[PDB]
């Protein structure tokens, strides 16, 4: 449930500063959720799927 | 010799002790009562020390006398001997070479005092040289005095006193995690940093890019706040300066304080304290 | 193989010379200011000995003014300047005493040099160290008190007057001076910040440095607007002077 | 925070700085800690050796049947007072060996046998009772495992240090030295012989290794390092005590009770004597110190025992 | 008693000062500046605004992207438990390789994320050194600032990438951690026996000392003639006044010899930049040239010999 | 039971500074909550399930 | 009491609201932290089950 | 779906910035993926990929 009013918002924080923070904001929990995943038994890097691509 | 504008500020009087008697000059440097004093301690402690170099730990005539500038050392006494006066030849010596630094250091900073006095400038340095002064002492005299015996000073030796900050760095363990000890750190490489930046502001604004003009307190401040987004002040550096350099020393004295008389034990256990708070 | 020589045996002398070089330059440095050096050698010699030590005085740099302030100098041949005093004993290294009465005599810590008769500029020109009156955007910090209007109070707690104005510094913003219009006279005099303690509750300044009668010579501003650097200085050091002048008991010795 | 004047005592030539300091009432509490339970009284020496009128006894044979008795009482008060001769007997059967405690037993008297004959450079004529490392409890309250240390995600190997752990007496350092020192017989040793570079591999990672077993061993007696080293020249066995002489044979020691005795014990131990890698617990310094420079202050124990004794 | 000049006792506002113009090319300052009373009681009470050019904006990314690399593994090193992160942050490190690796790229799992923190930190600091060249370019100025830095880079390129390439192996860098970088320092004295006897670290010893002698000295000089406008070093540079001609009369009379309001800030900008230049050298020749430091200092004739009150029987030799 | 005039803290706090800290701890308190369920028996990342992709390679 | 009412003309209403609101959230994360440091962790329990174990 | 007004986003983000911006980024992100990359089994340096050098020698 949204209210009729909510463009008002605009009216009280600056567009400005919200857009870059958000950017920001997603790009470093990108990075991180990036690396969490890396760290755990989900890792798509190094689990030589489709092969191991290091030969003898 | 004088300075060229320096004779309109060689006035009488301004002294603490000794008034016309010592009131005056020897080239340079101003005498006064505590230069006398200080004269005395000095000449006599450093002669001390050289006929402990001439004599060296068991006599002039065995293999461990020596004049080289890095082994000459002069030791404090056996633990064994207390808070009272050892034998000369058995740490003696280094007991009244002590009390001829102290003396000697003591008379620098009253005759600095009185230089202040006739010049109508601020304390400040006096004040601050106190401050390695009471390291010194914190080193040979409170420490040594909480924990019963002079023997536990520092001897007097160019690398002979590096083994002393050793082994008793040592006793602890892991010296590196005294937190007052971590703190002066802190503060001597602070200094170190804003030190290097404070030489480096006014050189390259008095010495500007050929073909500039002096540049100005306008360029000192943006100049730092373009780089780290504020700018101390032309004053306050030098009070920010005296107080890291100050500081370095003020918990330098404590952390040695610490060790022995108020912490006998390694210095990583001390943070258990931390680790055993009930909130993990 | 075995060698006596290593690298950082090596590395330690170069060091060792690069060190000493440094400490020459950096002396030759400290000799743009005050140098060649007053002596009696320089007196007996008819000038012909320059006492100057080791090592030597460097060639002159140049200082280029912003604003078309001129060039300055350094090393650089100063006038002997006249000292107010006469000798307290003969003999080489005697100190010497000021003539008349010292708060007026421009000797020991009365003393200073003659600074130049223009005022610190901003960046952009303006006289750097003006009154509020004439730099009506400064304002006092919200939670101190406005000097103006404060009592200013001698060493011997009698009263000065009052502060008719505080003198700031536009280019990096603080307070240098207070603006005090003396009772005795009527005059407005410069007193300098590095000399007052704040005595906020009582809205009171003390000044140790002089009495309160002593407030009476500070020295006079050409223009009440503005301030050269030749008085800033002369200024500063008549302060100063009451350090060592203002009572009797400032002389010394304690024992 | 502690208060002055701390005990002190020199170790070194003066101003060296080879001196301890201790917590003079620390001292007096830890005293009070490690008293020797008294002596229990002189028994017949006479009468036939318990060789020959026991059914299955394999290692105090020599003694009389009284100093034999008297043995299996002193054993009880060190090991198990609470359970008392039944933690390792079969009730009504004191010759079966069917019960782990017996077994466990039968070579604990081998090690401590083998400690007072055959280690005197270590444990001099002092030596060691049961007491020593049970202390009245069956599991020696300081015996340990191999640590695994705190969790890691599974795609990020765990380094085996940097975490706050006791057992390097609370430093950063590689905080399990035990089992690759104490147990394990890696090398000690990181200093060069020669000043200059060029015949020396030992790494910064092999000095922090040993620099976390030194506080583990300094950590286990009670002491700084200058108890056995000049901290000028750690590798300098003449400007050592001959404290770092004893501590050298105490770790030969205590890798040989730990490979020799404890680990083959480690099948009939049960489940509940093991750490999460399946190791038994075993023997460090700290198990017979316990925090003292020597276990008991020293206290003279073994000797009133002549069944702790090889032949 | 006096003003000791130690805290602002009435601070003044004006509109705050926007920097000097820079030259075209420079990009706009950013930041509404904002006044701290409380930082106005010890100094400057403008906070703000920043410049923040490519240069800088690639070196905070490069600084942010290396400063989470180490606390995501501090963070993983107690299993995400926050608790425990807190408990245990001051022992908590990110390690280097193991020595097995040599100089090659390790493993994510094992060192990868120290190279990756150790390079963009590297390439950060190099960037922010390029910024502060940068910063006194546009504003006309000598580049002393940047010249110090470049010998604190060099100490710091030293320590964490010239010794370990050098030596084969990134095991041999420091690891990024607060007690454990400690350990490292402990450990490397250890290992290259008793760094009190490396005479670039007895040297860099004698310039961190004297750095705290010169501020002490200099910072308390300029209070105590700040009552003279001593602290306006500038104009007392260009037209000495009576704060420069009483300050170098205190210490003329104190030690026989002064220096100038100039070269006070060379003989400081000098004894800083030779402590760590002496460091890096000092390190540099750690393992690479000398092995043992006491026995250099033994084969040099520098080491104190003692009478010998305790001794030990070496059992290696037995 | 709230009051009438509670709008009224609108009128005592700014809307603005108010937004951006719920914000600003909102999404600290989410990533706080999230590390340290995952330190958990709670982990739903390297618990395996539904399977092991690590194994799949090894 | 029935003058408790003025103590908001002494301290300003405003800031005791931050105050508070600000000492609450600390609060209620310390005693949340200091729970789950003992025996009644209800996290890490294996309750009502051990999901990690459901995963072996 | 696409905004017909999106190019008014250069009425608000200031142009020159966000280049610099997006050019920093961009550096950064592609050494850190070239490195994150180079630390798993999908190096390509060292997978003795046509062949091992160092075994040549
Ligand atoms: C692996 C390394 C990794 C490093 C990573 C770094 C990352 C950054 C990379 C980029 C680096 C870029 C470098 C700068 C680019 C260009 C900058 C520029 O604008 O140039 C124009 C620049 C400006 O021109 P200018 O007209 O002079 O303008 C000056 C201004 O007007 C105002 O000038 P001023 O009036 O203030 O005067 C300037 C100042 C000049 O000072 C400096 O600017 C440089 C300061 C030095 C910095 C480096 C430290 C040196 C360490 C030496 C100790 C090593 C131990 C071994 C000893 C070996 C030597 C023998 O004057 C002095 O201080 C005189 C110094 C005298 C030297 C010592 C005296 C004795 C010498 C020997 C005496 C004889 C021996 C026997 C004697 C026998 C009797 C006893 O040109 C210069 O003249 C200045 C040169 C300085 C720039 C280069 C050097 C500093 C920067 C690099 C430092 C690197 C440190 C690393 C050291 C590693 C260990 C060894
Ligand atoms: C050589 C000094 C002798 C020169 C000379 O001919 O003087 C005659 C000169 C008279 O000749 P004159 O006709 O007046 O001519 C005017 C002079 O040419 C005036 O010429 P000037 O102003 O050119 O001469 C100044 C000279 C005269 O100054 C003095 O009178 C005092 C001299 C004390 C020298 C202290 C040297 C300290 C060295 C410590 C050792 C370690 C070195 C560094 C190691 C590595 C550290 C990193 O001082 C110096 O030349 C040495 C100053 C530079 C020292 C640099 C030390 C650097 C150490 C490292 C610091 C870290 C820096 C980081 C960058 O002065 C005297 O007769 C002195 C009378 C002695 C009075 C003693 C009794 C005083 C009673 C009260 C005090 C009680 C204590
Ligand atoms: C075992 C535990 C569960 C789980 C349990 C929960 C629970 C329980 C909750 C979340 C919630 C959230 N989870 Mg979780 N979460 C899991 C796994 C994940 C993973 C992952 C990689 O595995 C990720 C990236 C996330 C991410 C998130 C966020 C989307 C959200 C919190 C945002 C926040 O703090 O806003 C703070 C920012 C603000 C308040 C500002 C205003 C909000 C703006 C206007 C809206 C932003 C988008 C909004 C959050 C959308 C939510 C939509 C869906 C309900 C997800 N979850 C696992 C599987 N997660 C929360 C949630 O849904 O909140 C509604 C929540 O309560
Ligand atoms: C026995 C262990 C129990 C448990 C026992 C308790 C107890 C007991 C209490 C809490 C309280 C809280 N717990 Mg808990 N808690 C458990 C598990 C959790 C977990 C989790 C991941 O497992 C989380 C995230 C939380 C989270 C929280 C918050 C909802 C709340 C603290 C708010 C605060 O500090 O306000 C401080 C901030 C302000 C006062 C600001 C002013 C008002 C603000 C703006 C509005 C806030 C809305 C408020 C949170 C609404 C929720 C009320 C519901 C009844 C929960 N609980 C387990 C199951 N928890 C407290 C609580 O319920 O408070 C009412 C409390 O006393
Ligand atoms: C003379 C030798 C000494 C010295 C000199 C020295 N150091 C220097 C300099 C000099 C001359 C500089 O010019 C430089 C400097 O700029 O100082 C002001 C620097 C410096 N010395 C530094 C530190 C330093 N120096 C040290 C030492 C020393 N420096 C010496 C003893 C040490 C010690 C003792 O170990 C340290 C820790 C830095 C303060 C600075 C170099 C800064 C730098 O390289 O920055 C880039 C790196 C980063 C990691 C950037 C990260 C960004 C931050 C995390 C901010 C995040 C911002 C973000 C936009 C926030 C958004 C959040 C929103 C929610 C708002
Ligand atoms: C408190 C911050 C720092 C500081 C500040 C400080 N030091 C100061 C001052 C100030 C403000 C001065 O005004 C004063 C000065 O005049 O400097 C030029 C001084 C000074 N600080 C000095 C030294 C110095 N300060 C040091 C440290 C520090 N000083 C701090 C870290 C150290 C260190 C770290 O070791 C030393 C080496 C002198 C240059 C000078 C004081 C000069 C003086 O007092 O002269 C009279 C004494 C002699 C000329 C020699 C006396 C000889 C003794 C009688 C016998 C020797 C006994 C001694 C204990 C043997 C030591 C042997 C071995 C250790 C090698
Ligand atoms: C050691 C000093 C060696 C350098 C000699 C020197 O240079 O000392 C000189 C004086 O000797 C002096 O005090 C005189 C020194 C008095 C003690 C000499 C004992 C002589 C016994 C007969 C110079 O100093 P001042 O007179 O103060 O000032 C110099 C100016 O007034 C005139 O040039
Ligand atoms: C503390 C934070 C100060 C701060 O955040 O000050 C901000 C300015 O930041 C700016 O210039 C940038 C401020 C960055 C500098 C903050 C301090 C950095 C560290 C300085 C200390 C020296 C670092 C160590 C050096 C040895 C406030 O301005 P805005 O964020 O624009 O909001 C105002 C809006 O209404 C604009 O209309
Ligand atoms: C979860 O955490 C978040 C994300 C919320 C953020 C928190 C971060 C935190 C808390 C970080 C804490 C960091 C701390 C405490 C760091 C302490 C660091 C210390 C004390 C470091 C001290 C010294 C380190 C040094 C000197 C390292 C030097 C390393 C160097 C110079 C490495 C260089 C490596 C290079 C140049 C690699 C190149 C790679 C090549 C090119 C060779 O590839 C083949
Ligand atoms: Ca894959
Ligand atoms: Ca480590
Ligand atoms: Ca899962
Ligand atoms: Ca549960
Ligand atoms: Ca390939
Ligand atoms: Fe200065």
């Amino acid at each position: 449930t949204m209210n009729a009013n909510l463009y008002k918002i605009w009216l009280i924080l600056d567009p400005r500063r919200v857009l870059v923070s958000i950017v920001a904001f997603q790009i470093v929990l990108g990075l991180l959720i990036h690396m969490i995943v890396l760290s755990t038994d989900l890792n798509w890097l190094d689990d030589n799927i489709p092969v191991s691509y290091q030969a003898l | 010799a004088m300075l060229s504008f320096e004779k309109k500020y060689r006035v009488r009087g301004g002294t603490l002790i000794g008034g016309d008697l010592f009131d005056f000059w020897v080239g340079p440097f101003y005498v006064g009562f505590f230069g006398v004093v200080g004269f005395c301690f000095t000449l006599l402690g450093v002669l001390l020390i050289v006929w402990g170099a001439t004599i060296g730990p068991t006599g002039p005539t065995s293999d461990l006398q020596t004049y080289n500038l890095w082994r000459i050392s002069i030791a404090p006494p056996d633990l064994s001997y207390g808070l009272r006066m050892a034998p000369l030849t058995e740490g003696g010596l280094w007991q009244i070479i002590t009390i001829c630094a102290a003396g000697a250091f003591i008379s620098w900073a009253l005759r600095e005092v009185e230089i202040c006095r006739k010049l109508g400038i601020g304390f400040h340095v006096p004040f601050a040289f106190s401050f390695a002064i009471g390291a010194y002492l914190v080193l040979v005299f409170v420490r040594p005095l909480l924990m019963g015996a002079w023997g536990h000073g520092f001897p007097y030796g160019i690398l002979s006193h590096l083994d002393w900050v050793s082994n008793v760095g040592y006793q602890f363990l892991h010296f590196h995690y005294n937190p007052a000890h971590m703190l002066a750190i802190s503060f001597f490489f602070t200094n170190c940093l804003a030190l290097s930046m404070h030489g480096s502001l006014i050189l390259s604004v008095t010495n500007p890019q050929k073909g500039e003009p002096v540049k100005t307190s306008e360029h000192e401040n943006t100049f730092f706040r373009d780089i780290v987004g504020y700018s101390i002040g032309a004053l306050a550096i030098h009070r920010l300066g005296l107080f890291l350099a100050l500081s370095a020393a003020f918990w330098s004295a404590v952390c040695i304080l610490i060790s022995g008389p108020f912490w006998t034990r390694g210095w990583p256990e001390w943070w258990n304290w931390w680790l055993e708070l009930p909130l993990w | 193989i075995t060698h006596y020589i290593d690298a950082a045996q090596i590395t330690i002398w170069a060091f060792w010379l690069f060190f000493f070089g440094l400490i020459i330059y950096l002396r030759r440095e400290d000799k743009r200011e005050g140098y060649p050096l007053d002596s009696d050698r320089t007196e007996r010699s008819g000038g012909r000995v320059k006492v100057v030590g080791f090592p030597d005085l460097p060639d002159p740099k140049t200082f280029v003014l912003p604003h078309n302030g001129g060039t300055v100098v350094a090393p650089r041949v100063e006038a002997p300047v006249a000292v107010n005093a006469t000798p307290f004993s003969p003999a080489p290294g005697s100190p010497l005493v000021p003539n008349g009465d010292p708060m007026l005599s421009g000797f020991g810590p009365a003393a200073s040099p003659d600074r130049p008769k223009h005022c610190d500029l901003t960046f952009e020109g303006l006289p750097k160290i003006v009154p509020m009156r004439v730099a009506k955007e400064f304002s006092i910090a919200e939670g101190d008190p406005d000097p103006r209007g404060m009592t200013v109070v001698g060493l011997d707690g009698e009263v000065a007057g009052t502060v008719s104005d505080v003198w700031v510094d536009r280019s990096e913003p603080q307070i240098r001076y207070l603006e005090v219009e003396v009772a005795a006279n009527k005059k407005k005099v410069l007193l300098p910040i590095g000399f007052s303690r704040f005595d906020k509750k009582a809205r009171k300044v003390k000044v140790d440095a002089i009495k309160a009668a002593h407030f009476a010579n500070v020295p006079t501003l050409s223009n009440p607007d503005q301030v050269t650097l030749y008085e800033e200085d002369k200024v500063c050091a008549y302060y100063a002077g009451g350090k060592l002048y203002a009572t009797a008991e400032r002389a010394g010795p304690l024992l | 925070c502690e208060g002055p004047p701390p005990g002190t005592e020199q170790i070194g030539y003066r101003g060296v700085g080879m001196e301890n300091y201790y917590n003079k009432r620390q001292r007096a509490l830890s005293i009070q800690a490690n008293q020797p339970v008294e002596s229990l009284p002189a028994a017949d020496s006479t009468g036939p050796k318990a060789s020959e009128v026991y059914q299955n006894v394999q290692v105090l044979k020599d003694l009389s049947v009284g100093e034999f008795t008297r043995t299996m009482v002193a054993v009880t008060t060190w090991v198990s007072p609470k359970e008392g001769c039944n933690y390792c007997h079969v009730p009504g059967n004191w010759a079966s060996d069917d019960i782990y405690t017996k077994v466990v037993s039968r070579r604990m008297f081998e090690l401590v046998r083998a400690a007072n004959s055959d280690w005197k450079a270590h444990v001099a004529e002092t030596g060691v009772t049961c007491y020593t490392c049970h202390r009245g409890n069956p599991v020696p309250k300081y015996a340990w495992v191999t640590d695994p240390g705190p969790k890691y995600p599974s795609g990020l190997k765990p380094t085996g240090q940097n975490y706050g752990s006791k057992t390097v007496a609370y430093a950063s350092l590689p905080f399990d030295p035990l089992t690759p020192f104490l147990d394990q017989a890696n090398e000690i040793r990181i200093t060069g012989n020669a000043a200059l570079a060029g015949s020396n591999p030992a790494s910064l990672k092999q000095a922090e290794w040993t620099f976390g077993l030194m506080m583990n061993i300094s950590d286990s007696l009670g002491v700084g390092c200058t108890f056995c080293h000049n901290t000028r020249a750690f590798n300098d066995w003449t400007q050592s005590t001959p404290k770092r002489t004893t501590a050298w044979y105490a770790i030969r020691h205590v890798r040989d009770i730990n490979q020799n005795y404890i680990w083959p014990l480690n099948d009939v131990l049960p489940a509940s004597r093991k750490g999460p890698y399946g190791d038994p617990l075993r023997v460090s310094c700290m198990t017979c110190h316990q925090a003292v420079n020597k276990p008991l202050y020293g206290a003279q124990m073994a000797k009133d025992y002549p069944g702790l004794y090889k032949t | 008693p006096e003003y000791q000049n130690i805290f602002t006792a009435v601070q003044v506002r004006a509109p705050a000062y926007p920097g000097v113009p820079l030259p075209k090319g420079n990009l706009p300052r950013i930041g509404r500046p904002i006044f701290s009373y409380w930082l106005g009681k010890i100094g400057d009470a403008q906070i703000g605004p920043i410049y923040l050019g490519l240069t800088g904006t690639l070196s905070i990314f490069f600084g942010l992207v290396a400063i989470s690399i180490i606390g995501f593994n501090m963070l993983a090193s107690v299993h995400w438990d926050v608790f425990q992160f807190l408990k245990h942050f001051f022992w908590l490190g990110l390690e280097p390789p193991p020595p097995q690796y040599g100089l090659r790229i390790p493993p994510l799992s094992e060192g990868g994320w120290w190279l990756m923190a150790g390079l963009f930190l590297t390439l950060s600091i190099l960037l922010w050194w390029v910024r502060t060249y940068k910063r006194a370019e546009a504003l006309g100025m000598s580049q002393h600032l940047s010249w110090a830095f470049a010998a604190a880079i060099f100490f710091y390129l030293v320590l964490g990438f010239i010794r370990p390439v050098m030596m084969g192996s990134w095991a041999k860098a420091v690891p990024f951690g607060i007690f454990p970088h400690l350990d490292w320092t402990a450990a490397f004295s250890i290992r290259y026996g008793n760094l009190y006897y490396n005479p670039f670290h007895m040297l860099s010893i004698a310039f961190l000392y004297g750095s705290a002698l010169l501020f002490a000295m200099h910072g308390a000089t300029i209070l105590s003639v700040s009552r003279f406008g001593g602290d306006r070093e500038i104009d007392q540079i260009t037209h000495r006044g009576t704060a420069a001609e009483r300050a170098a009369l205190f210490w003329r009379w104190t030690m026989g010899f002064n220096v100038t309001m100039e070269s006070i800030h060379r003989w400081a900008w000098w004894c800083a930049v030779l402590t760590v230049i002496t460091a890096g050298i000092g390190i540099l020749l750690s393992g690479t040239v000398v092995d043992n430091w006491y026995l250099w200092a033994v084969k040099h004739g520098m080491a104190p010999a003692y009478p010998e009150v305790v001794t030990a029987v070496n059992p290696y030799e037995t």
